This record gives structure tokens, sequence and C-alpha cells, in this order.
């Protein structure tokens, strides 16, 4: 085939390839900050659920 | 005039009709945290799959 078919395939390679390596780093640093502070979807260690705390009157008032 | 109660009668939960305010914060609690913002939006498939080092899918 003649030299622009190589020039534009190599052109959408080299596109994608840089796409993936921004999209990389990217990746590697919300990865830290969420690990980091807990703030994310990622990392979420499990807390005690509060459906589990019974709050009935109890013998004592003071509870 | 003081007639006995029957049994089970002196162990009935009943109501009182009081004047004090329902306490507002009877646990004196902190305010809660603020809550992970919640997940919006239509799944995407990953652009340009999993880039998994030479992988293109
Ligand atoms: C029934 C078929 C029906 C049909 O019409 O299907 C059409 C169907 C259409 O799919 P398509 O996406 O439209 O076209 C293919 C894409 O253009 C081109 O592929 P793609 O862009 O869709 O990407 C697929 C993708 C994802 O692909 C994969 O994850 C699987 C990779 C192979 C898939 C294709 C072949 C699967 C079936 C045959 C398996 C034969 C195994 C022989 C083992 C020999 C070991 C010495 O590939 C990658 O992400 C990276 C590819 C390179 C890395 C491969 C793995 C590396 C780790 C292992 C290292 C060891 C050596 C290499 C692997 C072993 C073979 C030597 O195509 C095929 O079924 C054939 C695809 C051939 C892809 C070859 C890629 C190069 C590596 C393998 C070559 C050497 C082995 C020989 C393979 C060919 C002869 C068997």
């Amino acid at each position: 085939d003649g030299p622009e078919k190589n020039y534009e395939k190599t052109m959408a390679i080299l596109q994608i390839e840089a796409e993936k390596a921004e999209l990389r780093l990217k990746e590697l640093e919300v990865r830290r900050l969420m690990r980091a502070r807990g703030d994310g979807p990622w990392y979420q260690y499990p807390t005690i659920d509060k459906a589990l705390i019974d709050h009935s009157p109890k013998t004592t008032p003071d509870n | 005039g003081w007639v006995r109660p029957d049994l089970g009668e002196l162990s009935k939960v009943t109501k009182v009709k009081t004047d004090r305010p329902l306490p507002e914060n009877p646990y004196h609690s902190r305010a809660r945290p603020e809550p992970n913002p919640e997940a919006e939006g239509d799944l995407k498939p990953a652009k340009h799959g999993s880039r998994l080092f030479f992988w293109t899918m």
C-alpha cells in the first residue's frame, strides 16, 4: 500500500498508546489518593452496620 | 375507695401527658461525618480496555 496508510495507522497507534500511558499515570495517582484518604469508592474498609443497634428502651434509663 | 389492681394491669405500658419538652439530643451527639459521594452516571466500556501492558482489550 501507499505511504499514507502506514503514516495514518502509526498516528492512530501513537494516539491510543499515549492516551493509555496518560490513563495509567492518572490511575496510579487516583489509587494513591484513594488509599491515603478513604473518600473514594476504593479502599472502603468495613465499619459496623448501624442497623444492628437496638434502640429499644433498656432495663435501665441511662444507656 | 381504693380498688386493688388485677393481674397484668400494673405491668401495662401506659401514656403520660407531660409538659416537659421532648429532649432534642439526649445523647449529646456530635455531627455525623459527611458520607462519601455516591456513584452517578452510566457505565462506559474501559477506555482502550484493561490497558494491562501489551494487551489491547
